[PDB]
């Protein structure tokens, strides 16, 4: 959704130790709650935190598509080529929720497929 | 929570200012630091040089940066009407003419309330005996030493018993000895602190306090400055005194009026010492008296000391009346 | 190896508390005044900014602005223990804002080249927002170790 | 994931979105992204209050769902007659939350596992962050960063709502401006100069028309034609975008910073540290949190809650120019909000 | 002459000079008033930054005075509706609205940490006078604390006599030694009373039988705690900020002067002996003239009935007790 040239100019590169440093404690924690309605306060043992990772994080998976195994299947569906085009149509630039928070609005993730050159 | 209600009256104009210089009106942070001075002299007596004592009652009854004041003042009702009238001892520089300075200033009269409460009914009796004699033996405000400022009270509505309002010279008189006895009795009573150390108050007090009279009127009319000449024939009773004032015949001294007997500000010191006279008007059986108040000290100021007698020979020369003591 | 800028801002602020209360470990007041300065700096740095700050520290020192050299200051010599208090939040503000731990340690310093108060005056607002970020950071270890080993009042 | 209402949070007075995960220099701070520090709103502070809030209008029978009354009582005796007056008795004696509250947001703590709720109540995000300025006394500032991250939520419900038509009306908006430029409207630039004031900085003002009335109209379609109380022509010139760094910096010091205290009646002062430091969100902020509403999951759904478009219009008529609280000190006039609910 | 520099960064520094020379009109008070303030320097060789020192710069107090409302006057549209705006929130909940004027002077917030070493509460938006709903909340509550200590004193001492035996020796301990001092006074009333309904709330159910008179009506201590809720309970009455009518901002002014002048100052802070000496130093801080009018709302959760009477109980708090600053002097009274 942005000029990637925009955002080249933000990119650090580090070494490997501190880079560890950041994923280890520089994710979100978020310390939830929960109240009594009547007393109007904080409900007797009801308190518990959550950790988060940070919003606008990249990560990229790996998808290894083989030839359909089961048989007797439409001609638009034969070879994997035909296979690929289905998800990198349907996939591109769609918005997922991964993990659940999905009530509280946690987990929307940007999605954009492709295959290399 | 008792309460103590003081309906004041100004027979001489009032110059109480706020921020605004021009703008004079009632304060009651100035009248409360005006009576926790007059606490401070009127107790000086009980205490003398026991400056931590006095102290220590004085963060207790008027509160400090560790505990709240007990007493609360509010000024309530305010009658008053913006005029001008003139400065007591300050003429203007202009030539040849060289007439009064008159800034703005509370009418006389105006009669005004003043709200007293507290929680202590010991602490409301030394409120109230510290006020009223500020009232009597003072004024409030710019010039109070020179005759400005100074009140009476119209009515009263207390619950803790008080003094009685004198009624001639001799009654005020005995009021001195009077309301420095009581103070003396409840402070040894609640705070039992030290028993009058014998030591020359280092500071203005009750310790070497002299009352004194001086002249007579009985139209208000003709008491506070109305003649802006000195040959005039309508000099009034503050005109008057402030003409004996400048006759340097009456006081013995080499220079005369112009010496540091009096308030710092004359001559080429400047300082920040006030007159040890305090100059006031006082109203008895509706016949209004000059009130001189003189208060000795052990020392004038750290790095000088004057001669008192000058003070005492003036009122001599000029036939001031000593009431107290 | 690396070292956080947190281990600085603790180190430099103990040694900072230490040393006044080394020094004058006789002066309660003197103590209880600092203590009471370096509560009270961070919420005039939010209200008023950090140039006003440092400007109304050197105003109760009573020295002019425009020569405000931190190391042309000897924070002894002042009678008063608020001057003296003062002087010693103002210096070691000062010190933390220009050289930081040390040139050897992980925090260099900001400014680096010049009092702060000079940077402030002349320099862009994205400057003085970081130095604002860091005077209160190591405000607020200053603050923590003067409540913790510092005597009151 | 059906059908996404748009809830514009305004705060008419400071709102203290409490963290209490953290100790700073000004003690009490608000809750934050942690990579960027901007003021958020997380989804499940905010869906609390307005689940509390639905609680209450369906217990006083004050919903009105299809321009009818909701008569939870009877609704739940005629959906759940096998267990009408044990179901009421477990909401009367406050185990279990009522049963339009339970379908709309989710089963009480008691019924878990029972079902999902139908509403995913998204992160409020900051909009406008009113910023003091010589001339303008304040204005309403934005950054490249938020309208992209707008840009991004317009994305989401285009493709929740299947509506390309809503995908392109931001997607014109691409500035680069430098840390001293600013795009801002006639009310606070100087006059004679081409300079803006705000509350620290001197910037220069860069020149776009469409930038300021592009978003002006986001506003207008996401939120009507009243910003919460005044024409958003009125308010069109004080709409000032700022550089990134720019805007953090005025997020991270220009709100408010409150001093209270605990007075003892003993002596009559401030007790032995009995004062504290609070951080508030400044009045006059607009926030915006996307409501994602889905298929209802509870068996046997009424009527007029049976799909999610039924759902979406009794969630906009009841919370919709309404008033609401977020975060503490609710007893000390804090925290109060205007909300708007507004659909693409 | 005087000189004058300021301490924010270049371009700003010239811009604010001009700023405060009236050169260029300044529309938000608290900007100008915090992050433009002026180091006037006097014939000392420092730059003074107080309210005093600032007031130099100026022809007299006077134009201060109108400057300051003319900056303020500047902001009326956009504080009105902003205003018209609060008050339908008043409307939503089922609140009460009641409006006194300043019968004396009101100065909230003097103890804030500023340059000018004294402050005034300022709103951030619009820069104007107001009291926040956490210090009405707290009059209310102090007020309704000294009520009870003045009408039940010693009875409530009965009762309690454990804490307050546990209070007297916390006192002891922190002031000196005062092994049995511990003056049954009304101070103490207060104390025990304010420990009670802070960290003793429970104990407070065989009290709650009692009533106290305020105003007209009557009000029950469990009333009085449910009211302000405790602990372990939430209040049941929104306190909400109180403003100024906008109506009144324009013809009389909504900001004044006062005057601090401390005589004997090193007599109250290092000990010198009174008298004619220790030429006072004065400074100044802003405060709300007597007059103008505020407008005040509480609304309640559960009942009415409890809304109605913690608004009687903060009109007579505010009518006697008062708010703000130097409650001690009369300061931050109102009347009908």
């Amino acid at each position: 959704g942005k000029p990637i040239e925009s955002i080249k100019e933000r990119i650090a590169i580090v070494s490997d130790d501190v880079f560890k440093s950041f994923t280890r404690f520089s994710t979100e924690i978020v310390a939830r709650v929960r109240i009594d309605a009547e007393k109007g306060t904080v409900a007797r043992g009801g308190l518990w935190y959550e950790e988060f990772l940070p919003s606008d994080t990249l990560m990229y998976s790996l998808i290894a598509v083989g030839s359909p195994k089961k048989e007797n299947l439409p001609k638009e569906v034969d070879n994997t080529q035909k296979i690929v085009n289905v998800l990198k149509v349907t996939f591109n630039n769609a918005f997922l929720q991964i993990g659940g928070d999905e009530t509280v609005g946690k987990g929307f993730v940007k999605v954009r497929a492709g295959v290399l050159t | 929570m008792y309460s103590a209600t003081f309906t004041l009256e100004a027979i001489t104009p009032v110059f109480m200012r706020g921020a605004n210089q021009s703008k004079a009106e009632i304060r009651a942070a100035s009248i409360k630091g005006l009576m926790r001075w007059w606490f401070r002299a009127l107790s000086g007596s009980y205490f003398g040089n026991d400056v931590e004592g006095l102290r220590r009652v004085e963060e207790y009854v008027f509160g400090s940066t560790k505990r709240e004041s007990r007493v609360v003042v509010e000024v309530v009702k305010e009658h008053v009407e913006e005029r001008f009238c003139p400065l007591p001892m300050v003429w203007k520089k202009k030539k040849g003419v060289t007439t009064r300075v008159s800034q703005r200033a509370i009418a006389p009269g105006s009669k005004f309330t003043l709200l007293l409460t507290s929680d202590d009914e010991e602490v409301l009796k030394l409120a109230c005996y510290s006020l009223i004699g500020l009232v009597y033996f003072g004024g409030i405000g710019f010039r109070c030493s020179r005759g400005a400022g100074s009140l009476k009270i119209s009515s009263l509505k207390s619950d803790v018993q008080l003094i009685d309002l004198p009624k001639n010279k001799n009654q005020l008189g005995q009021m001195v000895n009077d309301l420095t006895v009581e103070i003396a009795k409840i402070l040894k009573k609640t705070f039992l602190c030290d028993h009058e150390n014998k030591n020359c108050t280092s500071y203005s007090s009750f310790w070497c306090f002299y009352l004194f009279l001086w002249g007579e009127k009985a139209e208000l009319e003709e008491v506070y400055y109305r003649s802006n000449n000195l040959e005039n024939e309508r000099l009034t009773l503050l005109d008057l005194f402030e003409k004996e004032f400048k006759n340097k015949n009456n006081h013995l001294s080499n220079y005369g009026y112009r010496d540091f007997v009096f308030g710092l500000p004359r001559g080429t010191k400047k300082d920040r010492r006030a007159s040890p006279i305090k100059v006031g008007i006082t109203e008895l059986s509706e016949k209004y008296h000059v009130r001189v108040s003189v208060f000795k000290t052990k020392i004038f100021k750290p790095g000088m000391n004057v001669k008192w007698d000058n003070i005492f020979v003036f009122l001599e020369n000029i036939g001031a009346e000593r009431i107290y003591p | 190896d690396i070292r956080e800028i947190e281990q600085e801002r603790a180190s430099f602020a103990f040694k900072v508390v230490s040393d006044i209360k080394d020094k004058y470990s006789q002066n309660k007041k003197v103590q209880g005044k600092y203590s009471s300065y370096a509560e009270k700096a961070p919420t005039i740095i939010l209200n008023n900014g950090l140039g006003a700050t440092l400007a109304f520290f050197l105003s109760k020192l009573e020295k002019p602005i425009d020569d405000v050299d931190y190391k042309s200051i000897n924070p002894e010599s002042f009678g008063n223990a608020e001057n003296i208090a003062y002087a010693f939040l103002y210096k070691h503000l000062s010190t933390w804002l220009a050289e930081g731990n040390g040139k050897d340690s992980a925090f260099s310093g900001l400014t680096n080249g010049e009092d702060p108060l000079k940077y402030i005056m002349e320099k862009t607002a994205i400057d003085v927002a970081i130095s604002t970020e860091e005077a209160l950071s190591i405000l607020n270890w200053i603050k923590k170790f003067a409540k913790a080993m510092l005597e009151e009042e | 994931f059906e059908k996404a209402v748009v809830f514009g949070l305004y705060s008419i007075t400071p709102v203290h979105a409490g963290s209490g995960a953290e100790l700073s220099v000004i003690a009490l701070p608000i809750q934050r992204e942690r990579h960027t520090g901007f003021p958020v709103i997380w989804g499940q502070s905010l869906k609390g209050v307005l689940r509390s809030r639905f609680r209450q209008l369906e217990l006083d029978e004050k919903i009105e769902v299809e321009s009818q009354k909701w008569k939870w009582k009877e609704k739940t005796k005629e959906v759940l007659k096998e267990k009408a007056d044990e179901f009421i008795k477990k909401v009367e004696e406050r185990k279990r939350d009522p049963l339009l509250t339970e379908i709309v947001f989710g089963p009480a703590t008691d019924g878990a596992s029972e079902h999902a709720g139908a509403v995913s109540v998204g992160d409020a995000k900051i909009l406008l962050f009113p910023v003091r300025s010589a001339k303008g006394v304040f204005a309403f500032v934005t950054s490249p960063i938020v309208i992209q991250r707008l840009k991004e939520d317009f994305e989401l419900v285009s493709e929740i709502e299947n509506d390309i038509e809503l995908k392109q009306i931001l997607s014109r908006f691409k500035v680069e401006l430098s840390n001293n430029e600013t795009i801002a409207g006639n009310a606070l630039i100087l006059n004679g100069e081409n300079k803006v004031i705000l509350e620290d900085i001197v910037l220069k003002v860069k020149s776009d028309s469409n930038v300021i009335e592009n978003l002006v109209e986001v506003l207008k379609t996401l939120f009507g034609d009243n910003f919460f109380g005044k024409p958003i022509e009125s308010i069109k010139e004080r709409i000032a975008i700022v550089s990134d760094d720019v805007f953090k910096s005025f997020t991270r010091f220009s709100t408010e910073i409150v001093a209270r205290v605990r007075i003892d009646a003993e002596k009559g002062t401030v007790a032995r540290g009995g004062l504290w430091y609070e951080e508030f969100l400044p009045s006059d902020t607009l926030m915006y949190s996307l409501i994602a509403v889905g298929s209802p999951k509870k068996e046997n759904l009424p009527k007029e809650v049976d799909n999610t478009q039924k759902i979406v219009n009794v969630l906009k008529v009841t919370f919709n120019n309404a008033f609401l609280q977020i975060g503490g000190d609710e007893t000390v006039g804090k925290g109060f909000v205007k909300v708007r609910a507004g659909v693409l | 002459n005087v000189v004058v520099k300021y301490p924010v960064n270049s371009e700003l520094a010239n811009y604010a000079e001009k700023f405060w020379k009236k050169e260029l009109a300044i529309y938000n008070l608290s900007l100008i008033l915090n992050k433009m303030t002026p180091f006037v320097k006097r014939r000392s060789e420092s730059y003074k930054s107080s309210l005093s020192a600032v007031k130099e710069i100026f022809k007299n107090v006077d134009d201060f005075q109108n400057f300051l409302n003319s900056v303020l006057r500047r902001s009326l549209d956009e504080y009105r509706v902003f205003f018209e705006n609060y008050e339908r929130l008043f409307n939503s909940f089922s609140s009460k609205i009641f409006s006194m004027r300043t019968k004396s002077r009101l100065v909230v917030g003097l103890g804030d940490e500023s340059v000018y070493e004294t402050s005034i509460r300022l709103h951030r938006n619009y820069g104007v006078p107001y009291i926040p709903g956490s210090a009405l909340k707290g009059v209310a509550k102090h007020y309704a604390f000294s009520i009870l200590a003045r009408e039940n004193g010693d009875e409530i001492l009965r009762i309690y006599e454990s804490v307050k035996e546990d209070l007297k020796a916390r006192i002891a301990k922190r002031d000196k030694i005062k092994k049995n001092d511990v003056p049954e006074d009304y101070y103490l009333t207060a104390a025990v009373i304010q420990e009670l309904f802070e960290k003793k709330f429970d104990e407070l159910g065989a009290i709650r039988n009692t009533r106290v008179e305020i105003g007209d009506t009557v009000i029950s201590v469990g009333d009085i705690v449910k009211i302000f809720g405790t602990q372990k309970e939430e209040g049941s009455v929104i306190f909400f900020d109180a403003f100024p009518t906008p109506e009144q901002l324009k013809d009389k002014p909504n900001l004044e002067l006062d005057i601090m002048n401390p005589h004997y100052q090193p007599y109250y802070q290092h000990g010198e002996p009174p008298g004619d000496w220790h030429s006072p130093n004065p400074i100044f801080f802003l405060t709300v003239p007597a007059g103008v009018e505020f407008t005040f709302a509480v609304a309640s959760r559960d009942l009415d009935d409890l809304a109605e009477k913690a608004e009687k109980l903060l009109k007579e708090a505010l009518k006697k007790f008062g708010v703000g600053a130097k409650t001690s002097l009369g300061y931050g009274r109102f009347d009908a």
